């Protein structure tokens, strides 16, 4: 299902995920295109954030839903 | 902890570098730096953009937090103030550095723009497809929210 990356920038990307696909696995298929690291990849999805070891299905993510990119940049 | 502080502005303020002016010490706080910086790249070579130095209590053990005053439209910077120094970071830091160190650094990082680091993924990305586009929006910027050249 194709749902939608908004990061703090505004720029929103479109990611094809499956209900059963790990939060890690889309970390990883958002670095895959954009580039951003996972270890500063903060998804919030409805205020809740999205563990590494959880899927779509545990927060009940539908298609299109349009998740928040939070980066956090370690250097301070 | 102010003693060397006290020591490093003494010394600063008597050679101090062609990019860096007015500085002092805040008007109520040793432990608070007050300098203009004069960036060379452009456009920022336009105007100038004050830093202000926070001295933590346990200088030089803890790393001094420098912070923008003005508003740089750089990529390295964020929209309130904010920059990411290594040199300066809960990463990495050397109490046997000095801020005339950290303010070079802060300098060459103001100067040249790291698109591999960033603090602005929309400011990196323009700069590394449109130039002109970009220096259009900093010049406006810094001949809008920048103090002037001194």
């Amino acid at each position: 299902m194709q749902i939608f990356v908004k990061t703090l920038t505004g720029k929103t990307i479109t990611l094809e995920v499956e209900p059963s696909d790990t939060i890690e696995n889309v970390k990883a298929k958002i670095q895959d295109k954009e580039g951003i690291p996972p270890d500063q990849q903060r998804l919030i999805f409805a205020g809740k954030q999205l563990e590494d070891g959880r899927t779509l299905s545990d927060y009940n993510i539908q298609k299109e839903s349009t998740l928040h990119l939070v980066l956090r940049l370690r250097g301070c | 902890a102010s003693m060397r502080v006290v020591k490093e502005l003494e010394d600063l303020q008597k050679k101090p570098p062609p990019y860096l002016r007015n500085l002092s010490s805040d008007d109520a706080n040793v432990l608070v730096w007050h300098a203009l910086l004069l960036p060379d790249q452009p456009p920022y070579h336009l105007k100038a953009f004050n830093l202000r130095i926070s001295f933590p209590p346990e200088y030089p053990f803890k790393p001094p937090m420098i912070k923008f005053t003005t508003k740089i439209y750089h990529p390295n910077v964020d929209e309130n103030g904010q920059i990411c120094l290594p040199i300066i970071s809960s990463e990495n830091w050397k109490p046997c550095t000095k801020t005339c160190q950290v303010l070079e650094a802060l300098n060459v990082l103001v100067n040249r723009p790291n698109i591999r680091e960033p603090l602005r993924m929309d400011l990196a990305d323009l700069l590394t497809q449109n130039p002109e586009l970009f220096r259009k929006n900093a010049e406006e910027f810094t001949l809008r929210f920048g103090v002037d050249r001194p």
